[PDB]
């Protein structure tokens, strides 16, 4: 409805405003997962030969198998969230 | 086990949800619909009535804004929080009790 | 006479879960763990 | 041709969860719908 | 005897104005119902939108005692008002 | 308005007529009829919470009737308030469903502790 | 202009009307003031104006 | 309203004709020339963004 | 009054919004009172002498 | 009795959102409370201050 906007452009910068938190908002959300995750800048891999002194890391390690790359918790976790 | 998370996601399909629901109010006007308001009345009482409509429909989406940001200054603490976590119990080994 | 104007009007106070006699009960047990074992009873068994 | 023949008797019974209708024509799907009627 | 004997029988209630809650299946029929007045319970079901309620404690509406009668306290006083004097004037002012 | 009207020790003077609060509601008032200074409140009201185990498991009930005593409404007093369908065990449990003021309640019908 | 004693609403923001419409059309965001008075001495003849 | 008119998969009952999302928007009709169901999905929008 | 709050339905969800928020700021006082003082489950008593 | 309705219904959204703020504060607040607890009451501490 254009004289609906008319209307609407009379009340002034609430419309700005709330875009405005709307956006920093959705800025924050991605730098709280950059500070969470993004701590290095290397990006390491483990050696192939998984043996560590008899310490098992495969349900946290990355499955080669699974299309995501995920471990078997994060798969887990990432199906117990909908 | 996986209940917050789970709530963050509930409370923001809620917020929306209920914002979508706003739409459906007359907030004290004859209809929820512009258009309806357009067919039924002549202009100068129609702008009282879509007047009165905007201004529920700024309350609402002012509401859900305010309702958004206190939200997420929540979710940026428990996310320092996280970042803390990583950089001190992942990163190296902490003597800090619990 | 504020408290029955807010009541009347709509606005209550819950009251809180714990009592004060349990915080006091849970401080107890944190000074007994305190004194009597240090800071292991906060890491295991005490 | 008014002509009484009908006498009446009555009782008093549980009407348990009938007489609920379609507030509205308005088709709607796996929801949830609360309305004063 | 003009007429053959029968028997015919009815039910007839009144209808309220009330809350209820609707379900709608994925065919778009009403297969089920809650009332939110009759039963507490179903006054949860009836704010919480659901059919199924979780485990805990929901605050749902206000109890209040109704008021039983009506009483109107006026004075005692009765005079015939003077408006024949103010509306049946045959000469007003300037 | 609508309250109960009862007697009422305030000192008006002889020119007052209505009573106020610190809200400035009607909280006094002096009938024309008879001379009489009415004190009036407010009728009895609470909020209503119901304590409930999930669906799946029961469909038992409890109310808690907030703030308001057992005498103006299976019936305990909290100081929570008024707690209708659950009966009050010695024993004590971790909480289950948490009532207030120290009590809980939980389905084993539905019991507070 | 002259009109009906029943069209004096219809000289108005936002009616509809046949004045209204196909004679004389105000605007919404009209500022102003209408005047009425009637011409029977002047406007108005015996056989018909 | 605005919008495309696609086929629709739902059977209505028949003495329905408007139908009506979770949140209560439109999102379907039967027409009633023809007693058919359709789809109404308002058309299409976006952010721009720069 | 009745018709008050059959105006107050025409508002919409903003009642049961309130009261959703105070509902989630009174147990997050609960919860806070858990976080600092039930940190541990075991009730410890002091020796007698 | 609409504009009593809007006047109190904005007083009311007010009132819960400073209870949303202060419930915030109190929050960071008890926070820091339980992690005192656990490093100061339940532990040493060699954190400065
Ligand atoms: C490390 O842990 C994994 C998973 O716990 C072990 O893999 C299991 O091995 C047993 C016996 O071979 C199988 O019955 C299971 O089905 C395996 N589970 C999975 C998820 O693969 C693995 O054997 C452990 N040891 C090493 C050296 O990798
Ligand atoms: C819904 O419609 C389908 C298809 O017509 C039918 O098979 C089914 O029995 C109906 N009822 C339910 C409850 O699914
Ligand atoms: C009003 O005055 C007229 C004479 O002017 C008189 O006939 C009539 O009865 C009066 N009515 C009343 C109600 O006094
Ligand atoms: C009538 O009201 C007056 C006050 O206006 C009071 O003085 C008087 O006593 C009352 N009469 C009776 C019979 O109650
Ligand atoms: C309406 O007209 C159409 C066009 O021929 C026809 O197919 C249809 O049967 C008519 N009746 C109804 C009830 O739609």
């Amino acid at each position: 409805s254009t004289e609906c906007s008319n209307l609407l452009l009379q009340y002034g910068s609430f419309c700005t405003q709330l875009k405005r938190a709307l956006t920093g908002i959705a800025v924050e959300q991605d730098k709280n997962t950059q500070e969470v995750f993004a701590q290095v800048k290397q990006i390491y891999k483990t050696p192939p030969i998984k043996y560590f002194g008899g310490f098992n890391f495969s349900q946290i390690l990355p499955d080669p198998s699974k299309p995501s790359k995920r471990s078997p918790i994060e798969d887990l976790l990432f199906n117990k969230v909908t | 086990a996986l209940g917050k998370l789970q709530d963050v996601v509930n409370h923001n399909a809620q917020a929306l949800n209920t914002l979508v629901k706003q739409l459906s109010s007359k907030f004290g006007a004859i209809s929820s619909v512009l258009n309806d308001i357009l067919s039924r009345l002549d202009p100068p009482e129609a702008e009282v009535q879509i007047d009165r409509l905007i201004t529920g429909r700024l309350q609402s989406l002012q509401t859900y804004v305010t309702q958004q940001l206190i939200r997420a200054a929540e979710i940026r603490a428990s996310a320092n929080l996280a970042a803390t976590k990583m950089s001190e119990c992942v990163l190296g080994q902490s003597k800090r009790v619990d | 006479d504020l408290i029955c104007a807010q009541k009347f009007n709509g606005l209550t106070v819950l009251p809180p879960l714990l009592t004060d006699e349990m915080i006091a009960q849970y401080t107890s047990a944190l000074l007994a763990g305190t004194i009597t074992s240090g800071w292991t009873f906060g890491a295991g068994p005490a | 041709q008014c002509v009484n023949l009908i006498t009446r008797t009555q009782s008093y019974t549980n009407s348990f969860t009938r007489g609920v209708y379609y507030p509205d024509k308005v088709f709607r799907s796996s929801v949830l719908h609360s309305t004063q009627d | 005897s003009g007429w053959t004997a029968g028997a015919a029988a009815y039910y007839v209630g009144y209808l309220q104005p009330r809350t209820f809650l609707l379900k709608y299946n994925e065919n778009g029929t009403i297969t089920d119902a809650v009332d939110c007045a009759l039963d507490p319970l179903s006054e949860t079901k009836c704010t919480l939108k659901s059919f199924t309620v979780e485990k805990g404690i929901y605050q749902t509406s206000n109890f209040r005692v109704q008021p039983t009668e009506s009483i109107v306290r006026f004075p005692n006083i009765t005079n015939l008002c003077p408006f024949d004097e103010v509306f049946n004037a045959t000469r007003f002012a300037s | 308005g609508t309250g109960v009207l009862t007697e009422s020790n305030k000192k008006f003077l002889p020119f007052q007529q209505f009573g106020r609060d610190i809200a400035d509601t009607t909280d006094a008032v002096r009938d024309p009829q008879t001379l009489e200074i009415l004190d009036i409140t407010p009728c009895s009201f609470g909020g209503v919470s119901v304590i409930t185990p999930g669906t799946n498991t029961s469909n038992q009930v409890a109310v808690l009737y907030q703030g308001v005593n057992c005498t103006e409404v299976n019936v305990f007093q909290t100081r929570a308030g008024c707690l209708i369908g659950a009966e009050y065990v010695n024993n004590s449990y971790e909480c289950d469903i948490p009532i207030g003021a120290g009590i809980c309640a939980s389905y084993q019908s539905i019991i507070a502790y | 202009f002259v009109i009906r004693g029943n069209e004096v609403s219809q000289i108005a923001p936002g009616q509809t009307g046949n004045i209204a419409d196909y004679n004389y059309k105000l605007p919404d965001d009209f500022t102003g003031c209408v005047i009425a008075w009637n011409s029977n001495k002047l406007d108005s003849k015996v056989g018909g104006n």
